[PDB]
């Protein structure tokens, strides 16, 4: 618990401030998949074709629904990333007011232009193991234990490769980062217009209730804090191997669904066995047809349940992707005024980074600290006229009075051009006497 | 190459799939793989414009699609594409009947692995190329 | 009827957070917003007189501070009347929850 | 014994059902628990009328 | 009888899973509203009153 020393003439004001880097992760797409009908239902028998075609074209609905899901996936990814109509290249000069950018900028000295941090994430996950048939069909002679993906493919359950490959996604992320580093947020409206970085930071501070004079006089401290934060987030992410969670959750969910489906193949369904050829050959058509009917109905019902569950998960992924797109459009391409929407504390900017099945945002924000106590008052009456602040508040260390800002201690003398007047001073409840200054007298 | 034990007779994999079996005579364990199969897709530019189509075999290297059509017994209208007149092997299987240009453009008809196909009038035909993000 | 449902395996689990501590969080949030405005949302809590915060919030919606310091009593009276009205209205209609 | 033919079907049901059980707790914890400390009002209370 | 009862249980589980997502969306909206219109002042019209 933490009590507060509340009063009616006391006020605290921060004196110092810090920059902190926060990380958040959002999934954007699951794994697309397809399904074969005849080879799954019974496994390459003519009697199956003879007996199931009259049951209806259910696999037509299955194919159309699953194809809709598949197209929805790459629709989601192209909507969330492809929001810039050009590609922007950083100049060879890489000095930005002392703001180091080695970690997140793309690396030419590497196969594929994947930056350092996204490489770190890609090697931290290392559980997809591609699996998007990276020229599969090479597991003919399985000297090893055949793994699991090839077997799942050989039961009629295939996986299609995604429309967008990884390197082009990295190119899009690099373009976004270059645009947001070199031209402010103007490129969100029209053509990018270059602005030196320092005055862009001055603009952003001017956005959050603080005047530029605080930044231009403390640039080195900002640079040092920014670099230290970047190093700290590097170390923190490299250390913990279980900070992602959500992506692993999605992958495990899909794997569990597929595994349940493939395990369901060995159900008796209240029949002799799960074998097809033995049941057909041993029996006689009048009862063989009954047994095959029961097997077909059971397996169709199980497949329908799986299809429904996949359809359900698709909607959740869709909602998450839409929210991620909104956040990427607002926090990056602008400066949101919505508190606790692009990181804790007042927001300054954000950078995106790719991840095998999603996006990771780095939020760079503002946090005050080192507060101090003072005594206050609403207005000052001078010569029978009340006086109110222009934008700050009145404070006093006990003897003299000053106007100051609302997030950084900076006293000033009470001048007639730093305040205004309304009425006489017999109506307000907290008037305190003092003097005022007219500069021209 | 994977070795058995002297009593061990035949192998099985996860999800109760038979993988390798020792021959009764030579006592050598041979590997068994399901026969070749896959899905087919039709790349079409629109009925009103042209009647030239491309075919796409999903998830397979197609050094063996002419034999696939021979065994499946489809018409010579399919055997002409089974023969390697114009074969290109992408990541998503392969496509037959589309020339692969070496320049870049925007994307209209997706296939996969960042490769698109479009109809172009130079010698009107169905070209296939690599996606380009933009200028 | 809960027992009958229980003897069919339809166990209902109890929620982890009891109501009392939910009320405790709500009271903590209310205390924060009454005594520190909004600054405790980002950093630590910072005490500030209530009239100052109301003047700030008027300064937010296109009105200068010189409307509050000479309407304080009317503001308080209307607020109290409105909160009494909301108490009475909520106590009256039991079908407004929906 | 007859359900063992269907095997782990209701095991799958349980695995599916536990997810929303944990999700409800996650939802409540996210919606309310967003304060590092537990403040409390001063005993004397006069907030300007 | 086994198959019928299992089918009924399955459809009940599906319906509950359906309702869970709707409750999740409502909880997300409530969390957003509390984080915005309680810890700060919102410029959006008709989002809060
Ligand atoms: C605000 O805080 C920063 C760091 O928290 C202060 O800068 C440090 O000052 C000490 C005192 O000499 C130095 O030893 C550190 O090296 C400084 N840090 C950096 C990153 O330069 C800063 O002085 C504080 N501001 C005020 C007005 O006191
Ligand atoms: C930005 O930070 C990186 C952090 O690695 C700096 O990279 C170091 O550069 C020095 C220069 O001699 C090398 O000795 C180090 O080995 C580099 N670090 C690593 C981990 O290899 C980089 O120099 C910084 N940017 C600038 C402009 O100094
Ligand atoms: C409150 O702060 C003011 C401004 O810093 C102080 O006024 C000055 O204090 C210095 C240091 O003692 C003197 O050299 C100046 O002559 C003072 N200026 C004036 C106009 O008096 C003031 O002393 C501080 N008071 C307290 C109680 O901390
Ligand atoms: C601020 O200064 C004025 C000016 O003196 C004070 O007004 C006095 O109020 C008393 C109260 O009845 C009168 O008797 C005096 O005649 C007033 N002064 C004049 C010059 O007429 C006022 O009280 C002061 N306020 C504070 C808070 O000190
Ligand atoms: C602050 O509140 C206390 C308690 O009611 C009161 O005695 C005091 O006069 C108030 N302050 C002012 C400046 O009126
Ligand atoms: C302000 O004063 C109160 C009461 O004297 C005290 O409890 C509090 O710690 C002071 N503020 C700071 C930042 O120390
Ligand atoms: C099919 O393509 C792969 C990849 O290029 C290659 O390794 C394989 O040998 C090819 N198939 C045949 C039969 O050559
Ligand atoms: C296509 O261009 C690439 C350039 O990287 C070249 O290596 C390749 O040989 C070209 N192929 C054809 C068929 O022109």
């Amino acid at each position: 618990e933490n009590s507060v020393a509340y009063s009616n003439n006391s006020i605290a004001i921060p004196t110092n401030f810090t920059i902190s880097v926060t990380t958040e992760i959002l999934p954007v797409s699951m794994t697309k998949t397809s399904v074969d009908c005849t080879m799954y239902i019974c496994g390459d028998s003519t009697e199956c074709s003879n007996l199931l075609l009259q049951y209806g074209s259910f696999c037509t609905q299955l194919k159309r629904a699953l194809t809709g899901i598949a197209v929805e996936q790459d629709k989601n990814t192209q909507e969330v990333f492809a929001q810039v109509k050009q590609i922007y290249k950083t100049p060879p000069i890489k000095y930005f007011g002392g703001f180091n950018f080695s970690q997140i900028l793309p690396d030419p000295s590497k196969p594929s232009k994947r930056s350092f941090i996204e490489d770190l994430l890609f090697n931290k996950v290392t559980l997809a193991d591609a699996g998007f048939i990276k020229q599969y069909g090479d597991c003919l002679g399985d000297i090893a234990a055949r793994d699991l993906i090839c077997a799942q493919k050989f039961k009629g359950l295939t996986v299609l490769p995604p429309l967008l490959t990884d390197e082009m996604i990295a190119q899009y992320t690099s373009a976004l980062l270059a645009g947001t580093i070199t031209s402010g947020w103007t490129f969100g409206a029209g053509a990018a217009l270059q602005i030196p970085f320092a005055m862009q930071m001055a603009y952003r501070f001017n956005g959050i209730g603080v005047t530029q004079n605080v930044l231009y006089e403390n640039q080195k401290l900002i640079a040092n804090q920014f670099n230290s934060a970047i190093g700290k987030i590097q170390d923190s992410l490299s250390s913990t191997a279980s900070a992602l969670g959500k992506l692993q959750d999605v992958v495990n969910h899909n794997a569990q669904a597929l595994n349940t489906l493939v395990k369901q193949l060995s159900s008796k369904f209240g029949a002799i066995s799960s074998v097809l050829n033995d049941i057909f050959s041993r029996l006689d058509p009048p009862e063989a047809e009954v047994q095959i009917d029961r097997l077909i109905t059971g397996r169709l019902q199980s497949l329908q349940t799986y299809v429904t569950q996949q359809l359900i998960r698709a909607a959740e992924i869709r909602a998450s992707a839409n929210l991620a797109a909104t956040k990427m459009s607002e926090c990056v391409l602008g400066q949101s005024k919505r508190v606790d929407f692009c990181g804790k504390g007042y927001h300054l900017m954000s950078f995106p980074q790719s991840a095998p099945h999603g996006v990771v945002f780095l939020h760079v924000t503002y946090v005050p600290a080192q507060e101090k106590n003072f005594t206050t008052a609403p207005a000052i009456c001078h010569d029978g006229k009340a006086h109110f602040p222009r934008e700050g508040v009145f404070v006093s260390n006990g003897t003299h009075w000053f106007v100051t800002q609302r997030n950084f201690y900076e006293p000033q003398i009470i001048t007639t051009d730093n305040t205004f007047v309304s009425g006489n001073c017999d109506v307000v409840i907290g008037i305190v006497n003092n003097t005022v200054y007219d500069p021209l007298q | 190459n994977k070795k058995f034990l002297p009593f061990q007779q035949f192998g099985r994999d996860i999800a109760d799939t038979t993988d390798a079996v020792r021959d009764p005579q030579t006592l050598e364990i041979l590997d068994i793989t399901p026969c070749s199969f896959g899905g087919v897709s039709v790349i079409t530019p629109g009925t009103n414009t042209s009647n030239q189509v491309a075919v796409l075999y999903q998830g397979v290297n197609c050094t063996e699609v002419p034999v696939a059509i021979h065994a499946d017994q489809l018409t010579p209208t399919w055997r002409v594409y089974s023969t390697g007149s114009n074969v290109f092997q992408t990541r998503a299987g392969c496509l037959i009947g589309a020339e692969y240009v070496n320049n870049s453009y925007e994307c209209d008809i997706p296939i996969g692995a960042g490769i698109c196909a479009s109809y172009q009038t130079q010698s009107q035909s169905i070209i296939a190329y690599t996606m380009s993000l933009g200028a």
